[PDB]
DNA sequence: GCCTGATTCTGTTTATTGCCTCAGAGCGGCGCTGACGCGTTTTCTGATGGCA
DNA sequence: TGCCATCAGAAAACGCGTCAGCGCCGCTCTGAGGCAATAAACAGAATCAGGC
């Protein structure tokens, strides 16, 4: 339901479930949480460092 | 919570705080709905964060946690249990043992109908896969009735369906393996079955019930101790109004009990109203049950 | 080039199936004992009514 | 369907009396248990697409 106001994604849970468990499972299995690898390499006086 | 199981198999648990304790002679309110041909089999009271061991009709053992059971209301009938456990075509659950944790070297005491006993170490059941494990080499139509946890030295009591009670030291029974039958515990007569198993732990009182809503309360110390594989004594006068014995449980003071008939009608009441009498005496009414109804459940509620 | 999720091996662990024992469990006969029938107390458990 | 009299009728202890099942001897034998072989699962590596 994203519009000009901003992002909006709606997920509806079943009547016999708990939202927190579903949210934790989505965190664990989907790309709602990702990893970023930092590696600072740049040229100094024409040499990698 | 309180857990109910149907004959075909429909598990359901609801909070205990919903029900309220009435007086002694109460009709009681309904608990769940029953199909055109069905009847509840057993009742259970346990906490949500507890392991339960389920014993099948062919000797298998399965493990589960309480909160994994479906949650429903009084109007609902529950869901089939075959989804939760990989049962066979006609295999049915007949006993549940709540275990808080596994520790030490305590033993599991299991007794079936026709007077057979068997002792195994709890360490064997620390981990179970999805498939079960054989626990008893059941023969013919024999079925499990009750299980419990016991220490090295304790006492065991067995109740029949005609008011016969046997009490003996558990040192006679020797620890055996998983794939064993067992020895004979009580010498039954003709057309009699074992209905309950109670391990006395400290001072208290013994409460018994019949199928027509009658019961009493006697002291523990009056029961004698003899050798195993022997006939017992008269636990309660069956007479005609009382009917057959349905079960018994050790309840101390300041506690409450719950009873359930074939079709719902759950009732909760205190224990101070029940008087104290001798062993060979018929008791007072506990449920004003209607015709064509039989009490088939009995549990203890602490505080 | 780097990080992750998904699929495919590979060694380990566990439940189940036969064979043959002996040692512990069960059966038969005997003395003797506890546990179950007897009336009077008694309190106590149902029935009845004020309805609430 | 739940709180108070108010009952009568009768369930239930208790000091005797006996015989019906206990313990205790003998003996006999069938089932746990040790031992070995199979066959599944379980869990950990190892490899392979995919996206910047």
């Amino acid at each position: 339901e994203s519009d000009k106001d901003g992002m909006r994604i709606v997920i509806e849970v079943k009547r016999d479930a708990v939202g927190e468990v579903v949210l934790n499972n989505l965190y664990s299995q989907t790309q709602l949480q990702v990893s970023f690898g930092i590696n600072m390499v740049a040229l100094h006086h024409g040499q990698p460092k | 919570v309180v857990v109910t199981l149907s004959h075909q198999g429909y598990v359901k648990y609801q909070p205990l705080s919903e029900y309220e304790a009435q007086r002694r002679g109460g009709k009681g309110k309904s608990a769940a709905r029953i199909k055109e041909e069905d009847f509840i089999d057993r009742l259970l009271v346990a906490n949500t964060h507890d392991h339960i061991l389920c014993f099948s009709s062919r000797g298998r053992v399965y493990s589960m946690k309480v909160y994994q059971l479906p949650e429903a209301t009084r109007g609902a009938r529950g869901r089939p249990i075959v989804n939760l456990l990989p049962l066979e075509q006609d295999e049915r659950i007949t006993a549940i043992l709540p275990v808080t944790e596994f520790e030490e070297g305590v033993k599991v005491f299991m007794a079936t109908a026709n007077g057979t006993v068997k002792k195994t170490v709890l360490t064997e059941f620390n981990r179970l896969r999805t498939a079960g494990k054989v626990a008893i080499k059941l023969v013919d139509g024999d079925e499990l009735i009750g299980v419990d946890l016991t220490s090295g030295e304790d006492e065991v009591m067995l109740f029949s369906a005609e008011g016969k009670v046997v009490r003996f030291k558990e040192s006679s029974v020797r620890a055996m393996g998983c794939n064993t039958t067992g020895v004979r515990g009580i010498r039954l007569g003709e057309g009699d079955k074992v209905v309950s198993l109670i391990v006395p732990r400290g001072d208290g009182a013994i409460l018994t019930a019949t199928q027509n809503g009658y019961g009493k309360r006697t002291a523990v110390a009056e029961y004698p101790t003899k050798s195993r594989a022997t006939k017992g004594v008269i636990s309660i006068k069956v007479t005609e109004r009382n009917g057959l014995v349905v079960g018994a449980v050790q309840v101390d003071d300041c506690d409450q009990i719950m009873m359930i008939t074939d079709a719902g009608t759950l009732v909760r009441t205190r224990v101070s109203e029940i008087s104290i009498v001798g062993r060979n005496t018929q008791g007072v009414i506990l449920i004003r049950t209607a015709e064509d109804e039989n009490v088939v459940g009995l549990q203890r509620v602490a505080e």
